[PDB]
């Protein structure tokens, strides 16, 4: 009674019949801005189900020498749906997260991914190589969408950081004898109560693979990987004309 | 004792011991804090916990 | 008026934060039991999943042979307390004669404490900290001389007029806060509060703080919190004329009531910019050292 | 205890709470004032007060 | 004089042979039940493992 | 009062008379000792005592 998961969650449902468990973050499950920690007077609309609803992004393709990929948050949702319409005509944005990642294999197939939330994962730049240069990322490379990025040096997750100590935040891991889901809900992570989703990103999903894939041919060779997403307990504020950037 | 309640950690469930000589709270020593640990926020964050002798994938 | 079932029976309102865990007094050690052998099936506390993302409940209790052990460690050096209340260096500004830097008596410096890699590091293990301050002022000739000189260590807060000159009016002090030292004195020491907008500061802010389109021209915006810029510090020679002794002020931050939330991996590169998490990419260097190989040590 | 009562306060309808060293009050320090306010003084002086709700010009 | 929990917690010296087993009286062959047809799941008396 | 007991005499049977403007006691004065002398420890370190009187070899 813990390898299946039946995620229910507005009109959609996730069945998963080879689960680890739910990772709930920093031991907090999402909620609604208190009138103690409020300070925006306006009444704010709470859309229950036609914005806490899972979407599903879009596939990358785990090959052999794959390096990672990260998708920022809530950029992903801001051209999708009720959410991405809401979060145009609102200033003010406040929403958790339950993340869902696939990867389904063989029992042939081996293989490991790090599915990590890290909050304010800010981009670095390789500097020109030299270190001389105060280079600065592209909005293509900082925002990317729901496409995602794909990291150049994974190691140090293109900000210096590496990737070891990563397991300190949010994270499971998806191995391919033990599972193929990864089920991580996210509170709301911020020093304030409200803020815009399309100007700052609450946190960024890193998916790496510690391990390569490994299968002798013969076998399926196009392994994909999905990501899916409902936000949680949304809220928006502050409304005006529609603006996208 | 007539001084601004006006430190960072006013509002906090910690509680310390100070000494100051004005009254403003945010000149106080840094003091002694409290001793409470919450290791299961960050090493357990799971929705179902298990114990110690249960294998967790039943 | 409430009178639909799908809104009685709601969960929306629910500001209540529900937490997992709960904070237990540590004050000490955890201690050790006297555990003895188990040759039983079904119970086996050393076989994990890391998969589930949590880490191992295991103990020496359930994995060796183990005698009580009283441990009396105090858990009270791991503190925030104990670990930021040691001051260090977060700037130093040079008012020399000649040159290029500060010719003219007077010097400005933005506050960032990301100038120097021994606390930034520190601080950057965190992604949102709220605290008060003790800064301190250690002013010298480069040779280290002390020499008889007043100074005038102001403090200009974002909005106010930053002073163009040693002569202007800025340095009157009326609403600003300043501090008069001589270099023959002790060092300053001032105490300050929490003073962003914001319930903490965040040493790493995704996102832009302007609204509209991000180009290559203006694209040096990204990254800036203006939650962080709490203004500048300014410091003059007091004086109608020109000194005759460089002087070099140094600045010691040390943190008081500190509260920090989501900790970070530790940098493991050299920082290279102030505010900018940039790497050298040609030359990346492991966290650690190297061996030949991995089964000769 | 025994010193004037000498400030430029003394005989007004507010309290404060300050330090001194000395028999001269106004030598004290600056103090906590009492949070008391009178918009209406200077934002509503009128005789025939009206409401919120109330179109005033009947 | 025994002091440390490792030593009063112990089971050094326990000369008690622990047994599983249990010796009944079985004078007579075991006697025959009456049984019937049994069509369930879940139970499976014949299914071992030697 | 609310200070951190980290004497190098923390956990002595002996008890002092310090004074102290912190909250780390090693940096208290080193205060008046106990006046307790044991000076059989290492002057007859013998199993079976004898007395002044008694010629100890029998
Ligand atoms: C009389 C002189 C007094 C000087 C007082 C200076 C006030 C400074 C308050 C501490 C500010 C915290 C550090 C600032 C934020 C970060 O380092 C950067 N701005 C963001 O990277």
């Amino acid at each position: 009674s813990d390898r299946v998961a039946q995620l229910t969650i507005g009109n959609s449902t996730i069945t998963t019949q080879e689960a680890a468990n739910i990772i709930v973050g920093y031991g907090e499950w999402p909620s609604y801005c208190s009138d103690d920690d409020a300070t925006a007077v306006d009444k704010p609309t709470r859309p229950d189900v036609s914005v806490n609803r899972f979407y599903t992004l879009d596939t990358k393709l785990w090959e052999k020498s794959s390096k990672g990929w990260y998708w920022k948050f809530p950029d992903v949702l801001t051209e999708t749906g009720v959410f991405g319409q809401n979060a145009q005509f609102h200033y003010l944005y406040r929403s958790g997260f339950c993340i869902h990642v696939q990867c389904n294999a063989s029992k042939f197939h081996q293989g490991a991914l790090l599915v990590a939330i890290l909050p304010e994962y800010v981009i670095g730049t390789v500097a020109g190589g030299t270190g001389t240069e105060d280079s600065h990322p592209p909005y293509k490379q900082t925002q990317p969408g729901a496409d995602g990025f794909e990291l150049q040096h994974p190691y140090v997750l293109d900000a210096g950081i590496p990737i070891s100590q990563l397991t300190v935040c949010h994270h499971q891991r998806i191995n391919l004898r033990t599972n193929n889901c990864a089920t991580i809900i996210v509170p709301y992570m911020n020093t304030l109560p409200f803020d815009s989703a399309l100007n700052h990103c609450n946190f960024g999903l890193l998916v790496v693979p510690i391990s390569p894939l490994d299968f002798d041919q013969g076998a399926t060779p196009v392994i994909p990987i999905t990501i899916t997403l409902a936000p949680m307990c949304s809220e928006f504020a502050g409304l005006r004309q529609a603006v996208t950037q | 004792s007539h001084e601004n309640s006006n430190s960072a950690t006013e509002g906090s469930t910690i509680n310390y011991t100070t000494i100051n000589y004005y009254k403003d709270s945010y000149a106080a020593t840094a003091g002694k804090q409290s001793l409470k640990q919450d290791p299961d926020k960050f090493a357990n964050p799971v929705k179902d916990i298990f114990t110690e002798m249960a294998a967790p994938l039943k | 008026g409430d009178r639909v079932a799908d809104v009685i029976e709601s969960s929306i309102g629910d500001s209540v934060s529900r937490a997992l865990t709960q904070a237990l007094p540590a004050p000490t050690g955890q201690n050790t039991q006297v555990s003895s052998h188990r040759l039983d099936t079904g119970e086996v506390p050393a076989l994990q999943a890391a998969e589930i993302g949590a880490s191992s409940n295991t103990s020496d209790e359930s994995m060796i042979e183990t005698r009580c052990v009283l441990n009396s460690h105090s858990t009270a050096e791991t503190t925030l307390d104990s670990f930021f209340s040691r001051a260090g260096l977060v700037g130093e500004i040079d008012l020399p004669l000649e040159g290029t830097t500060n010719p003219n008596g007077y010097a400005n410096w933005d506050i960032d404490i990301t100038g120097y890699a021994q606390m930034r590091r520190k601080v950057e293990l965190f992604t949102y900290m709220r605290f008060d301050a003790e800064f301190t002022f250690v002013a010298c000739t480069p040779t280290g001389q002390v020499v008889p000189q007043l100074l005038q260590y102001m403090f200009v807060p974002p909005g106010a007029p930053k002073p163009e000159s040693r002569e202007s009016l800025a340095w009157q002090t009326a609403t600003n806060p300043s501090v008069f030292v001589k270099l023959t004195d002790p060092p300053a020491q001032v105490s300050v509060p929490f003073m962003s907008p914001a319930s903490a500061y965040q040493w790493f802010y995704d996102g832009y703080p302007t609204f509209g389109e991000h180009k290559q021209e203006k694209d040096l915006e990204y990254g800036a919190c203006p939650n962080n810029m709490m203004g500048t510090f300014s410091v003059r020679t007091v004086g109608s004329s020109k000194s005759k002794y460089p002087l070099v002020v140094r600045i010691y931050m040390r943190m008081k009531h500190v509260r920090a939330w989501i900790p970070r991996p530790m940098r493991n590169q050299n920082y290279l910019f102030k505010a900018n998490p940039n790497y050298a990419g040609n030359s990346i260097k492991p966290t650690g050292t190297s061996r030949s190989a991995i089964t000769t040590l």
